[PDB]
């Protein structure tokens, strides 16, 4: 059971290796592509307000 | 000073009657169809 202390001290180099893991995995580019769901969006339209038809003569 | 007298209506000669505007008040009920979500369709980490 004392072997755990020896293993930790011996394998401590994996700490620096893990530091490299994380601090270059952050450097590497990742992009979680959140979707649009199966249900699709849509806006009304380009709508502009104006005065209606005028009865000229 | 003319024939046509005592007729019911409103001619176009001077409808403003010297008033800047004719005003009307009322209530306005609209039942439009919004595009608004229901707080679903939004990513799982939608939070502080």
């Amino acid at each position: 059971a004392s072997l755990i202390y020896r293993q930790l001290l011996t394998n401590s180099y994996s700490v620096d290796l893990y530091d490299e893991i994380e601090q270059i995995g952050s450097g590497k580019t990742q992009n979680v592509t959140i979707n649009p769901g199966p249900f699709a969006q849509t806006r009304y339209a380009p709508v502009n307000w104006d005065h209606g038809e005028i009865n000229d003569s | 000073r003319t024939r046509t007298v005592n007729l019911y209506g409103l001619p176009a000669a001077n409808p403003n009657n010297g008033n800047e505007y004719y005003e009307i008040s009322g209530r306005f009920s609209l039942i439009s169809l919004v595009p608004t979500n229901d707080d679903y369709q939004t990513p799982i980490m939608n939070s502080v």
